[PDB]
């Protein structure tokens, strides 16, 4: 992803 | 003889010294005893936020101070449409609109890869689900009540809008023929589900526009904290809403008849909301909703804090596949059914081992005839279990017919089936399919053309005997994998996960009427692999200890379970129900001769109610915790006897012929530490009930002899005689169709947990004077500072109160610098004290001193409406006041601080009368404190003011  | 305030007894001491210990072995044990292990995997997704700007004022009057987000996940959603289910996300307290980041992106990723070309689930009703979520700018919404009714008005005009949404063509892209949306999937986190609940007794509600609750670690049966008496209110509101309209007769006078309501827990591992709070049995029907626990929930598997039950990916993946399961866009409300939609959550959130499990197989259609040999090599004599070591030795599909035994006997029967492989859905090949079949007629019975009914020769011979099968694949029961190269139920690491083991239950009344259980081995090559299916009789495989806590406490309990023993065995122990004892349990060394064993132990510690399950893969030694009868929450329902207590089930390789054995003891330093969740709220009360016992006995000598005594020379004299009595009134007192019966002292009224009593008084008296010693420093800094300004100085060199209450101040502002004024005169008190030494500047300074810790120990109930404010100020909204409840409020703490910045000493005590008073307040406000403390504790600021009151009136006396 690009954020958790 | 002057007593210096710092002096302390040494038994005030040393009791206060075990307080303090005590307190840290709670603290202590509660944070490294009996910890779950955590495994829940972080997930990672795009975010993007669409906010609903035309959701404004005109709509409510809160849009000016809540916003309403669309979440659109980066890579699936390419603009801010709704094309399918609505679906709201209500965080917590202080909680974050982006906390729907998780749920909401794994939804969308999931209909994108995969549903979206399922073309049977779109024809039946599926579509994506569209994830909006509230901004509430991080309301503190456990700590005032008026917020969370502001957050339930704002929301039903929220869904109003939502519901308006899918009627603009502008903003909506849906087929034509689809009913127009009219109820909207509410998922709460926290206090989000309870004001999800709210929503429906709001006046602003509209009929039928929610169905469908998920709640994730909200807690239902209990507020947090009591500290708003609108938040104790609006539970009592909700609460009596939920058990009256669940207890009418006809549906028709049954609001919540439509409505599902499922509560999900963390567990141990979530210390922001007690899990016990999570318990909506004393409020849902199990026809209506349930309480599940994330530890039982098949492929999760794990404990979960209160923010990791948002964010981990197990749970993320099972909750959407629920959400999948029940939406339904033919129906205007987008879901399926009331009853369809129990069974799907029941099947997706359950262990499927419940009680309340339906099975489908026995009674469903036949999927598949069998044509198998009259030779009889495949079917098997009865009372022999099936190994099947490894699959595919033959190379050809084979079939293990196991018969049916008849219903004959007494006992009663099951039929178990555990492989570690994947069963076969109807019409599929794969590896391995387990069916019940019937003999069909040899004569050609009148019946259906069985067109789903498929084909499998395996016969070849002239027998050919005909069995119309029905695949089991729909009851199958997901059990963690326990190989002997696994410490847990789950993996954190995606690439490390086991793939589960298939188990099979069925009572022999419910399979009766089918005659075999097919096993078909469709695997040709040998590929890795085991099937045990076996009958057993319920006396071989339950165990019951009728052992009593006492007995269980002081030896334990052990079994020697025997190696005859079936491949499943229960047991069960009826006296272990305290949610506040852990336990430690053992499981001996299957010792397998000759061979290694199938599959290493698996132990499901398991409660009927909550549906509250623990799997230990490679079980030796397990820590048992349970969440079972916990103290303040309404009482369990009336329940079986063969459901009560907590149950082990085992399951072991039984080929192994060797004896196991179970020991259970139990664990003193974990049940310790389990009394935090259960008891930290009790200490914003009950220390009350030692300082107005302390200030009594101050008050009692000082009337007596005309010299106030320090608090810490009160606080021994008091541990002498009144704090004792006062303690075995306590325990009398909780001796002595109510769904509050526990919500008073210390909830529980079991003669058992009497010792709390004493702990919770000890370790209060430990608390009062650590916080009497803190005022004592503080003081003297805050003269030190004085002091030093002063010699820098030299080296170097009214009654307006009342309009400020009555227009914008919140009292809880004014008893903050009423608590400060009372700090200053302290201050001046001490440093006269200090100059002069006199007996008459001694009273002065101590009973100041003893007023300001009555204060400061109500303070912690007012502070949280101070930040409450000062937010709101932030935000820049502005809440009115009624004028008549503020003044009422603090008037007496404002003249009684007043009074003692004119220096003047509470006069000395018919007169015996005025004596008698000061000590009936003062134990009537100890008493109290104990008593309605944890559940009522915004009125101790009440009382507290009337004895101000008091004050202020023998004040004026003279
Ligand atoms: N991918 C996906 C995912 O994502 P993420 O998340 O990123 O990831 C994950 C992560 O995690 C972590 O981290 C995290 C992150 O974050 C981020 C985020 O952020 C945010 O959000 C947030 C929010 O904001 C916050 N607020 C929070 O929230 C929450 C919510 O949500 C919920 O809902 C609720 O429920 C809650 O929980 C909340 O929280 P809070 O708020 O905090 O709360 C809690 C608390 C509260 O309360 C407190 C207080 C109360 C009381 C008080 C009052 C009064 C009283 C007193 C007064 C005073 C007195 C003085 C005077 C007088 C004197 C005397 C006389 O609560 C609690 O805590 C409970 C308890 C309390 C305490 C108690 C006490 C008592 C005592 C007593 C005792 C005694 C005892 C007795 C016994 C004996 C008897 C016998 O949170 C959230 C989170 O989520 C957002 O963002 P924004 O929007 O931007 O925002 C911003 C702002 N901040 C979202 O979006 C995000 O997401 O990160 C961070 C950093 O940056 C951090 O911080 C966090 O944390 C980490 O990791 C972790 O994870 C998990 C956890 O979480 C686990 O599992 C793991 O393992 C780890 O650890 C990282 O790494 C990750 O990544
Ligand atoms: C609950 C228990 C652990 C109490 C802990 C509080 C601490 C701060 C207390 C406990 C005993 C106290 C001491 C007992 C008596 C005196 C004599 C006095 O002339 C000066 C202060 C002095 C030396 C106190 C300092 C603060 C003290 C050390
Ligand atoms: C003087 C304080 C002692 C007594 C009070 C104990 C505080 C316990 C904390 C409970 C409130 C936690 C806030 C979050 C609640 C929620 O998210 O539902």
């Amino acid at each position: 992803g690009t954020t958790s | 003889p002057w007593r210096s305030p710092w002096a302390i007894s040494v038994f005030a001491f040393v009791t206060s010294l075990l307080g303090i210990g005590l307190l840290l072995a709670v603290i202590h044990s509660s944070v490294t005893r009996q910890i779950d292990p955590k495994g829940c995997r972080m997930s990672y997704m795009r975010p993007s936020y669409a906010k609903l700007s035309d959701f404004d004022t005109e709509h409510t009057r809160l849009a000016s101070k809540y916003s309403l987000y669309l979440y659109r996940e980066q890579g699936i959603d390419h603009d801010v449409k709704v094309r399918g289910v609505p679906v709201l996300f209500i965080p917590g307290n202080a909680g974050s609109y982006k906390q729907v980041r998780p749920i909401a992106a794994e939804a969308a990723n999931y209909f994108h890869d995969v549903l979206q070309h399922d073309e049977a689930a779109l024809r039946a009703g599926v579509r994506s689900l569209d994830f909006f979520t509230v901004d509430f700018n991080e309301d503190i919404t456990a700590f005032h009540g008026q917020t969370l009714l502001d957050q339930a008005e704002y929301l039903n005009e929220a869904i109003r809008y939502i519901l308006s949404l899918y009627l603009d063509p502008r903003v909506s892209e849906r087929d034509p023929d689809l009913p127009d949306p009219t109820s909207v999937i509410v998922l709460g986190h926290s206090m989000g589900g309870i004001v999800a609940r709210t929503m429906l007794i709001m006046p602003n509600y509209q009929h039928n526009s929610i169905n469908t609750i998920i709640t994730m670690s909200a807690p239902h049966a209990r507020p947090p904290v009591s500290f708003d008496g609108q938040i104790v209110q609006t539970y009592k509101d909700i609460n009596n809403y939920w058990r009256h309209a669940y207890s009418q007769k006809w549906a028709n006078d049954n609001p919540l008849w439509h409505v599902t309501l499922v509560s999900i827990a963390g567990g141990g591992l979530d210390t922001v909301v007690p899990s016990d709070y999570a318990s909506i049995e004393s409020l849902v029907p199990d026809t209506h909703g349930f309480t599940v626990f994330t530890s039982t929930i098949p492929n999760v598997w794990t404990s979960m804090d209160n923010q990791a039950i948002l964010w981990c990916d197990q749970f993320r993946k099972v909750i959407i596949r629920a959400l999948f399961d029940i939406v339904d866009v033919h129906r205007a409300s987008q879901t399926k059914p009331r009853a369809q939609r129990m069974r799907v959550f029941k099947k997706w959130f359950l262990s499927g081992m419940e009680t309340v499990a339906e099975k489908i197989a026995p009674t469903s259609d036949p999927t598949t005839l069998l044509i198998v040999d009259d030779k009889s090599d495949s079917i098997t004599a009865e009372g022999e279990r099936l190994v099947l070591r490894e699959l595919g030795t033959q190379g050809s599909v084979r079939a293990h017919l196991m018969p049916i035994p008849p219903p004959g006997s007494p006992e009663l029967k099951r039929f178990t089936l555990l492989t570690d492989t994947k069963l076969d859905k109807p019409g599929e090949n794969g590896k391995l399919e387990v069916m019940f079949c019937s003999v069909i007629p040899s004569q050609p019975n009148p019946t259906g053309p069985a067109i789903p009914s498929q084909l499998d020769l395996s016969k070849g011979n002239a027998g050919t005997t005909r069995l119309a099968c029905t695949n089991v694949a729909p009851d199958v029961i997901t059990l963690p994998a326990s190989t002997r190269f696994a410490r847990f139920p789950f993996s954190v690491r995606k690439e490390a996960e086991i793939p589960p083991f298939s188990y099979l239950e069925y009572v022999l009344d419910d399979i009766s009427e089918h005659q075999f259980v097919a096993v078909i081995e469709k695997a040709t090559i040998p590929t890795p692999g085991f099937v045990i299916a076996e009958f057993s009789d319920h006396s071989n495989s339950h165990h019951t200890r009728h052992i009593g806590l006492r007995n269980l406490l002081t030896f334990g309990i052990s079994l020697r379970l025997p190696s005859n023993r079936p491949m499943m065995s229960e047991v069960r122990i009826p006296s272990v129900k305290s949610s506040l004892l852990a336990y430690n349990l053992r499981i001996s060394a299957l010792e397998c001769s000759g061979r290694k064993d199938l599959f290493a132990p698996l132990v499901r510690q398991y409660l009927a109610e909550p549906y509250e399950s623990k799997y230990f893969v490679n079980a030796r030694q397990a820590a048992v915790s349970l969440h079972g009868v916990a103290p303040y929450v309404p009482p369990p329902m009336s329940r079986e006897p063969e459901a009560e207590g907590l149950a082990f089930q085992l399951w072991t390789d039984p080929t192994c012929n060797s004896s196991i054995q179970v020991d259970l003891t139990v664990d003193v330093m974990g049940s310790l530490g389990k009394l935090y969740m259960r008891y930290r709220t009790v200490f914003a009360a009950f220390p009350l009930f030692i300082v107005s016992l302390v200030l009594r006995k101050q008050f009692q000598v000082y009337d007596s002899t005309g010299s106030f005594i320090t608090f810490a020379e009160g606080l021994d004299l008091s541990l002498r005689q009144s704090i004792p009595v006062m303690l075995i009134v306590l325990a009398a007192l909780t001796l002595s169709t109510n769904f509050h019966q526990n919500d008073l002292l210390i909830g529980t009224q079991d003669p058992f947990f009497l010792f709390l009593i004493p702990l919770i008084g000890i370790i209060c008296v430990g608390v009062c004077t650590v916080v009497n010693y803190i005022a004592l420093s503080l003081t003297r800094l805050i003269s030190v500072v004085i002091s030093f300004i002063g010699f820098l100085t030299v080296r170097f060199g009214t009654a307006v109160l009342l309009f400020l209450v009555s227009t914008m101040i919140p009292y809880q502002l004014a008893y903050l610098v009423a608590c400060l004024v009372q700090l200053g005169t302290l201050v001046r008190a001490q440093r006269i004290s200090s100059e002069l030494r006199s007996p008459a500047n001694s009273n002065f300074h101590n009973y100041v001193h003893s007023i300001f810790i009555l204060m400061l120990w109500i303070l912690p109930i007012n502070l949280p409406t101070l930040v409450v404010w000062m937010h709101n100020l932030s935000v820049h909204w502005l809440t009115p006041f009624t004028s008549h409840h503020n003044v009422f409020s603090i008037m007496p703490f404002i003249l009684l601080v007043e009074t003692h910045t004119t220096g003047q000493m509470i006069p000395r005590t018919c007169c015996v009368l005025l004596r008698h008073i000061t000590s009936i307040l003062l134990l009537s406000l100890a008493l109290y404190a104990a008593v309605y403390g944890v559940s009522y504790a915004y009125t101790l600021h009440q009382f507290v003011n009337l004895f101000a009151f008091w004050l202020v009136m023998v004040h004026s006396t003279a």
